[PDB]
RNA sequence: CGAAGAACCUUACCUGGUCUUGACAUCCACGGAAGUUUUCAGAGAUGAGAAUGUGCCUUCGGGAACCGUGAGACAGGUGC
RNA sequence: GGUCCGGCCGGGAACUCAAAGGAGACUGCCAGUGAUAAACUGGAGGAAGGUGGGGAUGACGUCAAGUCAUCAUGGCCCUUACGACCAGGGCUACACACGUGCUACAAUGGCGCAUACAAAGAGAAGCGACCUCGCGAGAGCAAGCGGACCUCAUAAAGUGCGUCGUAGUCCGGAUUGGAGUCUGCAACUCGACUCCAUGAAGUCGGAAUCGCUAGUAAUCGUGGAUCAGAAUGCCACGGUG
RNA sequence: AAAAAUGUUCA
């Protein structure tokens, strides 16, 4: 029903402080999802690291970005209240659907 | 730097889609691959002014072409430079 | 060096069952491949098979043990005095290259293809078409008529 | 390079043009612009198309059935 | 199905049910040379089960996904003896020491910046 | 065989023998034979003069040959009679189409020392 | 190799058009809402125009933004 | 179980996968060896032993090493200008020489047919299916996705068959001619792509010279960045080996 | 235990 997209950088964040809105919508909603998993969208640079010529030395560059999303599903549409006005989050990408 | 380099390559931007991109375009089928009429075709190459294709997307911080990254919006350096000491999230050597 | 280094060990041809089989896809492999290889091993083997209705194995073998490889020069101290020292090889080693030497010979008898060669080429077991009989003249030769010791 | 689907007309110095066949040309005129299709039907002209340091006169020649400017003119110097 | 077996090598993993019935390989509804072309591969893997003597008194059906050609074989091998190690605890010994429980570790390596490969650097000459 | 004037190479299959031999390339060779319903695997070995009457017709609606070559450098002088980019260029045959003008030019400007 | 893209533009080089508290900075004074759509000539830079808009606050003077002009202390220089 | 037979449907979370948190290896045990010393060599068990395999980490320092043009800056110098703003041209000459690459010379291959299995990224002025036309490049028409949904997307060597026969050819592809597509206001110098025609040199390379110790070499594709628009370049990914 | 020179001035 509802898609909740957790999507943050580290794991000590997709992870940690994010449990006190599972926890909040039992009451109001009447369902929770657990954390699930996602293939993880990330990304990996090169920058040359010499500010002229070495192209021996390149700075290589990695960057996960974790992709657990929980994503509760609720056909009770009274969780809402509990759920987003309530409780508050940032550095992680909050999204509700119907 | 080179103050005077930088100052020209700005105001491009401006005009960009201000006089040109939705004034220019403009062009529809008969002054495009879909169909020809000389009239309006040769009355909307008769403005040039400003083009986004006659510009580079520059360095915010040199406005040097070479070594440039979009995804940053920023060079070579102007990346490293604040990536080395720790500033911006996520990002790490690789070690994978 | 200070250890020996080797690796892996290669599985026996598993549709002939046989190493030696295997090993011989490997001197002919063909675009870091073994696949476009294996088909003209077995082409050529036929070939062989046809004029040979017992074994056709022992006429690679007969003729690279006949050939029996023992000159190098080095040199080592022995008492206090450097002498320049002939070596011998150890009788594993012999084997080991003699086996690839073969094989090695083909693509360049100016033939359509690996077919007419590796099969008139391979069926000879002393009266070699390969290079076996060609290093044989050389080995013997050199050794021990102008090799001063073991 | 192709005028694509259909012609283009390729609109460069197409202001004095329409000045100088109203009583033609035979003197020079001092263009930097190299690029806009001879038309077969603007002849007897004379050009001076730069080279980015000297306009040089070129009387253009008949039967033009697709061309620039830039082609008839310098680009750098041999020995 | 009353044995399953993991076994992940050379990059494809192949799950493996063995199902009460009879000798057969029946392998994404197909056998081995009609869900792939000629092989060598589809002897190799059959190696294990002639080692004592098996698929004759059993069924089983794999279903590989991903990696290689002999990478899937890699991961149909494996697993038959995941799951045959727990057929047969007695061949546990006979399987790890015939190293069919071995993972195999030669896994393909990545390209660096400089290097044209993963050890292969340019030549130079001056002639 | 030779169409009707001209050898072509004997003993070899249709589409071969075709060949590149002015105005008539790869894509004309099989095209021509589909065309005139004759097979294509017809060696000149195998070749009839009942297939050589519907032949020469389709060769026909092509500038082939002699007659082919002509128009050509007509137009290769045509260029440099405009004094051209592409003109003045071929009078020490100096590249036109893409390669470099520096070096690297072995068969168009000639070759190095 | 610097340069993970040299048409113009970029790009420093060149030839030409053109300017000198300035293209880019701050501050002071003057004039003017900022702007809007448009004409002619020029390669364009621009130069010279035609109409149109009369905003934001006011303590009604005054300001706030911004545009043009004036003037220097200054400014500019990927120059060594 | 159902099935439009298609994980197509419910359904079950077992399973692969996903990805957060763990289990494990410590010469730890077993024998021998060794100054009874440290320690070493075999053995076992295990997915993995004796710096397991692969990254990332360059000491006190040296090279007045490079880089005032990435940037920062001491001094020096230019000041109706070594300043500034604009249009055109150049940075893609060429008479040679050299570095670094790419492509072939072929049947262990080339071509025609059908066919097998991948991994990892990309993305709302975005990727653009579809369906229509276009031989074609591609143009139209237009859905879908904020992307473990939809689009880019279609792996290629490989495989079974058809053939050609070791010819500079059916090899190889330069050169050039003519006609087109597309990005851009616009491609003449100096943009990329396609159609056809023309069809090269080269018959596996001297004296000499280089890398690479294992999934390495070898080989076969693939994606990404950059980028209006220019990869035989760089960066990254797997298949085979 | 396999022949072999030579290095403009200046921190």
């Amino acid at each position: 029903r509802i898609r909740i997209r957790l999507k943050a950088f580290d794991h000590r964040l997709i992870d940690q402080a994010t449990a006190e809105i599972v926890e909040t919508a039992k009451r109001t909603g009447a369902q929770v999802r657990g954390p699930i998993p996602l293939p993880t969208r990330k990304e990996r640079f090169t920058v040359l690291i010499s500010p002229h010529v070495n192209k021996d030395a390149r700075d290589q560059y990695e960057i996960r970005t974790h992709l657990r999303l929980v994503d509760i599903v609720e056909p009770t549409e009274k969780t809402v209240d509990a759920l987003m006005r309530l409780d508050l989050a940032a550095g992680v990408d909050v999204q509700i659907s119907l | 730097a080179k103050q005077s380099m930088k100052a020209r390559e700005v105001k491009r931007v401006a005009l960009a889609d201000k006089y040109f991109a939705k004034r220019a375009e403009l062009k529809a089928i008969i002054s495009d691959v879909n169909a020809r009429w000389n009239a309006v075709l040769k009355l909307q190459t008769l403005p040039r002014d400003s083009s986004p294709s006659r510009q580079r997307n520059r360095c915010r911080q040199t406005g040097r072409p070479h070594g440039f990254l979009r995804k940053f919006g920023l060079s070579r350096i102007k990346v490293r430079e604040a990536a080395m000491r720790g500033e911006i999230p996520g990002l790490k050597k690789a070690s994978w | 060096r200070r250890r020996v280094i080797g690796q892996r060990k290669i599985l026996p041809d598993p549709k002939f069952g046989s190493e030696l089989l295997a090993k011989f896809v490997n001197i002919l492999m063909v675009d870091g491949k073994k696949s476009t290889a294996e088909s003209i091993v077995y082409s050529a083997l036929e070939t062989l098979a046809q004029r040979s209705g017992k074994s056709e194995l022992e006429a690679f073998e007969v003729a690279l043990e006949n050939v029996r490889p023992t000159v190098e020069v080095k040199s080592r101290r022995v008492g206090g005095s450097t002498y320049q020292v002939p070596v011998e090889v150890r009788p594993v080693r012999r084997n080991a290259l003699a086996m690839r030497w073969i094989v090695e010979a083909a693509r360049k008898r100016g033939d359509k293809s690996m077919a007419l060669r590796l099969a008139n080429e391979l069926s000879d077991a002393a009266e070699n078409k390969g290079t076996a009989v060609k290093k044989r003249e050389d080995v013997h030769r050199m050794a021990e008529a102008n090799k001063a010791f073991a | 390079r192709s005028l694509k689907k259909g012609p283009f007309i390729d609109l460069h110095l197409l202001k004095k043009v329409e000045k100088a066949v109203e009583s033609g040309d035979k003197k020079p005129l001092r263009t930097w612009s190299r690029r806009s299709t001879i038309f077969p039907n603007m002849i007897g002209l004379t050009i001076a198309v730069h080279n980015g340091r000297q306009h040089v006169p070129v009387f253009v020649t008949d039967e033009m059935v697709g061309h620039k400017l830039g082609e008839f003119a310098p680009t750098r110097t041999y020995r | 199905n009353q044995y399953y077996g993991t076994g992940r090598r050379k990059s494809s993993a192949a799950r493996v049910f063995i199902k009460p019935g009879n000798g057969k390989i029946v392998i994404n509804q197909r056998s081995l040379e009609q869900y792939f072309g000629r092989e060598t591969a589809r002897m190799v893997v059959r190696q294990p089960l002639e080692l004592v003597d098996m698929v004759e008194k059993l069924d089983l059906y794999i279903t590989v996904k991903g990696g290689g050609i002999s990478g899937q074989a890699g991961a149909i091998r494996h697993g038959i003896t995941r799951a045959l190690m727990e057929y047969d605890e007695s061949l546990r010994s006979e399987l790890r020491k015939a190293g069919f429980v071995t993972r195999d570790a030669r896994q393909v390596e990545r390209k660096k910046v400089g290097l044209r490969k993963a050890r292969r650097r340019p030549q130079f000459s001056k002639r | 065989a030779r169409i009707a004037g001209i050898n072509i190479p004997d003993h070899k299959h249709a589409v071969i023998a075709l060949t590149s031999i002015y105005g008539v390339g790869k894509t004309r060779s099989k095209a021509i034979l589909a065309a005139a319903g004759i097979a294509e695997d017809v060696k000149i070995s195998e070749l009839s003069e009942g297939q050589i009457d519907t032949l020469r017709d389709e060769v026909a609606k092509f500038v082939v040959e002699g007659d082919l070559r002509r128009e050509i450098s007509m137009s290769i002088k045509r260029l440099m009679d405009l004094g051209c980019y592409r003109g003045l260029r071929h009078r020490r045959g100096l590249p036109v189409r893409g390669q470099r003008t520096k070096t690297n030019a072995r068969t168009r400007k000639g070759p190095r020392k």
